[PDB]
């Protein structure tokens, strides 16, 4: 599938980032790319983590916990299910502290300029979260109409099963194309979500959504192919 | 606030011997990370205390091997294995585990060093003084084992004890002995009103009383 993956979001310039799985570890700077051609396909692939910093001269710590990645062909997103971290805020001790944030959303993306100029497609694939990695993402794309709708399902949490409300197909900065929409809880707006279109012929979508619940917003992890 | 109970104030302990100084929290000062949030310190006299053990056991940079710390949660003891002159000083127990920050009463690590002889130094007022309008009759007791020891002034023979200062040394980082000094002070006429000035000080080493005096 996809056989690399730029670390970018994933570990800030003057940080390294310890992943570790089946005894063996690696460790990436800002920029380094990270083999995902040896992982699975359709699957999210867990390891270790230790997000790092040096301090006149002492190696700190920020935070560890569970680094995920999910492959695709043409796409692929990695995440990050913290499970200690620095409180250098108020008691400067490592707090058992749980939080999900998307890390990564990278592969190759299809131009706003090329994509098919019609005809309608349908992405299948998985939504992850929070100790959560059974969700099914289903997106449709009207290339006639330049307009994305889609769902997610199957995730334990019920606030999580949200609408992925209908958006139009925009170029971002690069000009790739990317729809930027609402997400719908029982037909009523309770966040935001972002996917890119990947692949020289569309094949794809990766991207996550924000949901507000009653314990917080919440990140989900997206990605659909053909 | 979380309470730090050093109950010793004092620790005797003999040159080349083992020394235990024990802390007491008043809550489980072990956090839910596993890290225990003790340090400990020694403090010389006229000195910042300094870092000797981090989170209760680890022993900070540039600290003898001999030292060592162990603790249950609420129980903590530093423990020197070997123990030299230099360990001399005031033990300091803290917890940092919640604010605010706590420490113990302290412990005083008092060596028992080999009963020593005093080494008696008099000397008469400073030439500049005496231009100044004073006269000041120094006398130093130095390096004696034990604290325990009397002086007294003698004014061409006769018993001075009105106007004289005696200040105490902490035990000494070097050796473990103790010191004094002596400081009979009077006007520029009254001390040259006198011709001999000495010094008697009484210790346990010597049953006849140790004399030092000068004549102008």
């Amino acid at each position: 599938g996809l056989q690399s993956l730029t670390l970018d979001q994933s570990v800030r310039k003057n940080e390294k980032l310890k992943l570790a799985a089946q005894g063996a570890e690696k460790t990436y700077g800002n920029g380094d790319s990270l083999n995902t051609g040896k992982l699975k396909n359709d699957k999210v692939s867990r390891f270790d983590f230790i997000r790092q910093i040096e301090v006149d001269g002492q190696l700190i710590t920020l935070e560890s916990g569970e680094f995920q990645v999910y492959k695709q062909s043409h796409s692929a997103l990695t995440a990050f299910q913290t499970e200690q971290i620095q409180d250098s805020e108020h008691s400067g001790k490592m707090v058992a502290k749980r939080q999900f944030r998307i890390g990564d959303i990278a592969g190759e993306h299809t131009s706003f300029d090329k994509l098919p100029e019609g005809g309608r497609a349908t992405y299948r694939g998985t939504a992850f979260g929070s100790d959560d990695a059974g969700g099914k993402l289903t997106y449709t794309i009207d290339f006639a109409a330049k307009q994305g709708n889609g769902k997610i399902e199957h995730l334990k949490s019920p606030e999580l099963n949200v609408d992925l409300a209908a958006a139009d197909i925009k170029p971002d900065g690069k000009r790739h194309a990317v729809i930027s929409g609402s997400v719908l809880y029982n037909q009523a707006e309770k966040g935001s979500y972002s996917l890119g279109i990947f692949g020289g012929k569309a094949q794809e979508v990766a991207g996550s959504a924000e949901v507000k619940t009653v314990n917080g917003i919440r990140h989900i992890g997206l990605a659909a192919k053909q | 606030d979380i309470v730090m109970t050093q109950a010793a104030p004092s620790v005797p302990v003999t040159p080349g011997e083992s020394v235990s100084i024990s802390c007491r929290s008043s809550k489980s000062l072990l956090h839910s990370n596993g890290n225990t949030y003790l340090f400990w310190f020694l403090q010389r006299p006229g000195q910042s205390p300094q870092l000797l053990i981090y989170r209760m056991s680890n022993l900070a940079s540039g600290v003898p091997d001999r030292f060592s710390g162990s603790g249950s949660g609420t129980s903590f003891t530093l423990r020197i294995s070997r123990v030299e002159a230099e360990d001399v000083g005031v033990y300091y127990c803290m917890q940092h585990l919640e604010y605010p920050y706590t420490f113990g009463g302290g412990t005083k690590l008092e060596i028992k060093r080999a009963d020593a002889a005093p080494t008696v130094s008099i000397f008469p007022p400073s030439s500049e003084q005496l231009t100044s309008g004073g006269a000041s009759v120094v006398c130093f007791l130095n390096n004696f084992y034990p604290k325990d020891i009397n002086v007294k002034w003698k004014i061409d023979g006769s018993e001075r004890q009105n106007g004289v200062l005696n200040s105490w040394t902490d035990q000494d980082s070097k050796d473990s002995t103790y010191s004094m000094s002596s400081t009979l002070t009077l006007t520029k006429d009254e001390y040259e009103r006198h011709n001999s000035y000495t010094c008697e000080a009484t210790h346990k080493t010597s049953t006849s009383p140790i004399v030092k005096s000068f004549n102008r």
